[PDB]
RNA sequence: UGAAAUUCUUGGAUUUAUUGAAGACUAACUACUGCGAAAGCAUUUGCCAAGGACGUUUUCAUUAAUCAAGAACGAAAGUUAGGGGAUCGAAGAUGAUCAGAUACCGUCGUAGUCUUAACCAUAAACUAUGCCGACUAGGGAUCGGGUGGUGUUUUUUUAAUGAC
């Protein structure tokens, strides 16, 4: 037995976008410091664009199916 | 009785049966025809070798050979032994395309015909035709004697192009009571 | 260790049956 | 001190063919078929029919001087069956009986990769 | 009237150096009225068991065909590849995915051939799905590789190195490498070489290979 | 063939080996699994455009469901005019017409089967089961995508991928 107005942390957790009891989104955007300037940029989880530093146009992620895959060597942050 | 020897290639899905059956396979190949007998697990082949000092009976060697081939098609083990124990046992072979191209459910109906419910059918033509059938998947295999098997095939062949089996039973007791 | 090839056997023919 | 040839094997239906030749294929040694040996048509595919034609080219070919023979056991093949019949099983007997050495049994029936129709028609055929 | 094996004459068939069995057997012609025509252009298909004497090579055959007659001994040179069918039915098998490929292309020694290759998929140690299908892409890849690398061993090499990597089955361990990071494959072998045109003979390129 | 006979055959049949030509079809892998609106679709490689599902904190903002009229495609057979014509083969001919489990068998085979440009518009065209939308049980298998693991394997330098 569960409760619907006040479902569990994981069962939402577990259950798609768009099902839960107020649908909203599973992506976020981080913060990707290029590993030359050491600028920050901001860049979307699921990013579908060649996202390119603007400073010194270095490719940080790559766009996959879902997720962007993260340049090796950049390192990043959950903003 | 020269040195000679045979490969029988085991298929995958009768290497299990060969393992619990074993026991039973090598005594009468090495007693009685005093052949050689091996499996080489690399290839998974049974091998089987012809001893100049030992044996003496020329057609040793190749009525092992079908009888480790019958149990290599489907047929039992008992069944196979027939091979060692007489010398006017052959088999037969064809597939349900060669009697009538039939695909599909078609297909699947005329093994399940064949077949009969619990196997009645099957057995029916075993016993009346004093042979043996092994029905895999499309391909059908007979064993017995020369006209044994020919009567067996044209029962079989009688479903397959559609002759109901009822039918085809009654047939059967007719030619059993010639028999 | 090789009772782990033992589990996987007997996963596969639970998956074959 | 042992001679090989090639000792071809062809079981048809309503005959059976022993046929030995030379490793090359183009020279024949003996052929014998079941017709030659049988009074009549009907057991000319009959086992017994293809144990004497064996037997014959056995005692003919170690006239020759060939001891051993490789088996080329076929069917028709083609769109028919594929499998050779209790007529070429027969032969293969009698040959490995005879004391002629047997060196290698292959089958190398023609096996179609996809063939024109059979001739049966859409109801089949072989009643 | 006549017994035709009375002017029947044999002669002894040798195999080229890159096999370690010379001795192959013998054949038969009629006696010069000549013999060499008859003889010349006369293939013999024998297993590689006989030739190399290791059971190991049970399910292959190798065709040669008559090139040169010296003295009652008949100079062969190689002339095809093929698989017995018993292997061949033995490895295809249900519940898995069969990819053949094949590559015309001809050697340094102007020899065009043909080279057919076939692989099959493997499930994992640890697999336990029934079937180990490969999705399109897969096989498209796989194929693409093993086509490059039988073109680069075939054109870069003669006849008799093309036999001579044949025999000890390094094309099928180079395969498996290239493609192992693709999909797991087993089975992997050259299934069948055909030699479809010749260039002009030359007996010394015989002799040289027959030593 | 149940036994024969029309048929081919000492001018070499059937069978054997080395080739060559033609036209179809893509075995085994092959599985109610995959794709397509349906009919249907199975060798490799390339080009052309098309498509579902999935991912998206992208964009428009009711643009939607069902559908007389009207239109596109529509298995097989079939018609018009060229091409092709290997196999099988309606029609037609012909051998035998004895024997009931093998009782319709054999041989030659026109149209067709294939293709190009148009007609025809029918099927047990079946899940004998309209389309759209909502809700009502558990279970583990499979196909495509996505997320998660400090899981095995490979990359046999690592790794990252790929496969499990
Ligand atoms: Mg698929
Ligand atoms: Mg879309
Ligand atoms: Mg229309
Ligand atoms: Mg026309
Ligand atoms: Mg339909
Ligand atoms: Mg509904
Ligand atoms: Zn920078």
């Amino acid at each position: 037995v569960q409760d619907l107005l006040h479902p569990t942390a994981a069962s939402e957790a577990r259950k798609h976008k768009l099902k839960t009891l107020v649908q909203g989104p599973r992506s976020y955007f981080l913060d990707v410091k290029c590993p030359g300037c050491l600028n920050i940029t901001t860049v979307f989880s699921h990013a579908q664009t060649a996202v390119t530093c603007e400073s010194c146009s270095t490719i940080l992620c790559t766009p996959t199916g879902g997720k962007a895959k993260l340049s090796e060597g950049t390192s990043f942050r959950r903003k | 009785i020269k040195f000679e020897s045979r490969k029988i290639m085991v298929p995958p899905h009768r290497m299990t049966p060969l393992r619990n059956s074993w026991t039973k396979i090598y005594p009468p190949l090495v007693e009685h025809l005093k052949l050689q007998v091996r499996m080489n697990l690399k290839t998974k082949s049974v091998e089987l070798r012809t001893n100049p000092k030992f044996t003496t009976d020329p057609g040793a060697l190749q009525k092992g050979a079908d009888f480790i081939k019958a149990f290599t098609l489907g047929f039992d083990l008992d069944d196979s032994i027939a091979l060692l124990r007489l010398d006017d046992l052959y088999i037969e072979t064809f597939e349900v395309k060669d009697v009538k191209t039939l695909t599909g459910d078609h297909l699947s109906r005329a093994i399940g015909r064949i077949a009969g419910k619990d196997g009645k059918t099957k057995f029916a033509i075993e016993n009346a035709t004093r042979t043996r059938i092994v029905l895999a998947d499309s391909k059908i295999h007979i064993l017995g004697g020369f006209t044994h098997i020919r009567m067996a095939r044209e029962s079989v062949v009688s479903l397959i192009l559609g002759s109901p089996p009822g039918k085809v039973y009654g047939n059967l007791r007719t030619v059993a009571s010639r028999l | 260790p090789e009772e782990m090839r033992k589990r996987t056997t007997e996963m596969r023919l639970m998956r074959e049956l | 001190s042992q001679v090989f040839g090639v000792a071809r094997i062809y079981a048809s239906f309503n005959d059976t063919f022993v046929h030995v030749t030379d490793l090359s294929g183009k020279e024949t040694i003996a052929r014998v078929t079941g017709g030659m040996k049988v009074k009549a048509d009907r057991d000319e595919s009959s086992p017994y029919a293809a144990m004497l034609a064996a037997q014959d080219v056995a005692a003919k070919c170690k006239e020759v001087g060939i001891t051993a023979v490789h088996v080329k056991i076929r069917a028709t093949g083609g769109t028919r069956t594929k499998t050779p019949g209790p007529g070429g099983q027969a032969a293969l007997r009698a040959l490995a009986r005879s004391g002629l050495r047997i060196g290698r049994i292959e089958d190398v029936t023609p096996v179609p990769s996809d063939s024109t129709r059979k001739k049966g028609g859409r109801r089949g055929r072989r009643l | 009237v006549v017994d035709p094996f009375t002017r029947k004459e044999w002669f002894d068939i040798k195999a080229p150096s890159t096999f370690e069995n010379r001795n192959v057997g013998k054949t038969l012609v009629n006696k010069s009225t000549s013999a060499s025509d008859a003889l010349k252009g006369r293939v013999v298909e024998v297993c590689l068991a006989d030739l190399q004497g290791s059971e190991d090579h049970s399910f292959r055959k190798i065709k040669l065909r008559v090139d040169e007659v010296q003295g009652k001994n008949l100079l062969t040179n190689f002339h095809g590849m093929d698989f017995t069918t018993d292997k061949l039915r033995s490895m295809v098998r249900k519940w898995q995915t069969l990819i053949e490929a094949n590559v015309t292309v001809k050697t340094s020694d102007d020899y065009v051939l043909r080279i057919f290759a076939i692989a099959f998929t493997r499930k994992q140690a640890n697999q336990v799905k029934r079937h180990s299908y490969a999705q399109s892409s897969h096989i498209r890849a796989i194929r693409k590789v093993i086509s490059e690398i039988l073109t680069k061993e075939v054109q870069g090499s003669t006849l008799a190195q093309l036999t001579s990597k044949l025999i000890p089955e390094v094309i099928n361990k180079e395969i498996e490498n290239a493609t192992k990071d693709i999909f797991p494959l087993q089975n992997i072998h050259v299934r069948k070489v055909k030699l479809l045109k010749q260039p002009k003979f030359d007996v010394g390129a015989l002799m040289a290979l027959h030593g």
